[PDB]
């Protein structure tokens, strides 16, 4: 089971981290996927990270500099989304992953909106 | 000008797990963005770097290599494995900056019966240190044994062409990375 | 590698119902679906469009050819539809299609 954070809300040009901590198997031996849901549309696929080293295999089709890192130490990722803006007032997913390429996203995060507006 | 990735990427045969195609590369200005403009890999994950951070960060040296693997097996490469290819094959070095490409190769490495020109090396009086290559056929037998490429085995055991990429900006010169 | 399946439903229920994967140009023997509920955080339904994982009623089929897919929900009820989104593979930016919302009487 994944588990994220709250759902959150901020500014355009800076930037946010949100995480998703992991539970009930060997996190540091399975990927995590990151994925980005739409407002009231389909869905986008935004990246993944392996747990143990920086492998952030990175969907460029938005390049808002969308960073993962992570940590082995609390069992969470981490990912870094800069550029906050209009198109990503959306759900961001983490999901539990093969480790290699048998790819499925089945075991996921609560999901949580990154709302974007002139203010808080 | 460039340097023609195809010869790598687009090429026609593929080099062993052991002897596998090493080529350093320098003195270049290389599109990435030919490499994102394929979409025809499998998995392409990018270790220290992002693949558009790898666009504007300055290069020296490459390490390009060129092999195969079955399916499955590709999960062996990675910092901290052990497996044939894992360590008895290859190494990925824990001082890291490349990264790693890697796709099917179906309706080039595989047909009906399978192929068997690919030889891993299954055993090792030493398992190969991060990057080395052991080229022989070293006693531990010959430990080179093929691999069955059919299109009714399992995926994981369906041949995929493996393309990495090994950066270093030692001290070593300009002349990479393009823009 | 763009999907584009089916873009909603609209059919009687307990019927043998279709949702189309046309997948572009490349013919991928890989894929996945997933069942999204209003608000919930989906769950894959198909692995490898052939296989079954464990927990999953078998009112919806997953087959297929190389590139073109589908799923045939077989009697399906007021209870089972939401929306139903495809998973591409292999091809490197893992793009999911604009899904299947399943509406019926």
């Amino acid at each position: 089971q994944l588990v994220q954070s709250g759902a959150e809300v901020k500014k355009p040009g800076a930037t946010v981290k949100i995480s998703c901590k992991v539970s009930g198997y060997s996190f540091s031996n399975y990927y995590i996927h990151w994925v980005k849901q739409a407002p009231g549309k389909s869905l986008e696929w935004i990246g993944y990270i392996d747990p143990f080293n920086g492998g952030t295999s990175d969907n460029l089709k938005f390049k808002g500099a969308a960073t993962l890192t992570a940590d082995t130490s609390t069992d969470t990722a981490y990912m870094e989304l800069s550029s906050l803006r209009s198109e990503d007032t959306a759900v961001y997913y983490c999901a539990r992953s093969e480790y290699d390429p048998y790819y499925v996203m089945d075991y996921w995060g609560q999901g949580t909106t990154v709302t974007v507006s002139s203010a808080s | 000008n460039l340097c023609p990735f195809g010869e790598v990427f687009n090429a026609t045969r593929f080099a062993s797990v052991y002897a596998w195609n090493r080529k350093r590369i320098s003195n270049c200005v290389a599109d990435y963005s030919v490499l994102y403009n394929s979409a025809s890999f499998s998995t392409f994950k990018c270790y220290g770097v992002s693949p558009t951070k790898l666009n504007d960060l300055c290069f020296t040296n490459v390490y390009a290599d060129s092999f195969v693997i079955r399916g499955d097996e590709v999960r062996q490469i990675a910092p901290g494995q052990t497996g044939k290819i894992a360590d008895y094959n290859y190494k990925l070095p824990d001082d890291f900056t490349g990264c790693v490409i890697a796709w099917n190769s179906n309706n080039l490495d595989s047909k009906v019966g399978g192929n068997y020109n690919y030889l891993y090396r299954l055993f090792r009086k030493s398992n190969l240190k991060p990057f080395e290559r052991d080229i022989s056929t070293e006693i531990y037998y010959f430990p080179l044994q093929s691999y069955g490429f059919q299109p009714t085995n399992g995926v994981g055991y369906q041949p995929y062409r493996v393309v990495v990429l090994s950066f270093e900006l030692l001290h070593a010169p300009a002349t990479v990375c393009g823009p | 590698i763009v999907l584009t399946q089916s873009p909603f439903q609209s059919v009687s229920p307990k019927e043998k119902v279709t949702i189309t994967c046309r997948a572009s140009q490349s013919i991928s023997s890989n894929l996945h679906w997933y069942q999204q509920k209003p608000d919930q955080s989906p769950k894959l339904l198909i692995k490898y469009a052939s296989q079954s994982i464990s927990g999953i009623p078998s009112r919806f089929s997953g087959s297929g050819s190389g590139t073109d897919f589908t799923l045939t929900i077989n009697s399906l009820e007021a209870e089972d539809f939401g929306i139903y989104f495809c998973q591409q593979t292999n091809f490197w930016p893992y793009i999911f299609g604009q899904g299947t919302k399943l509406e019926i009487l």
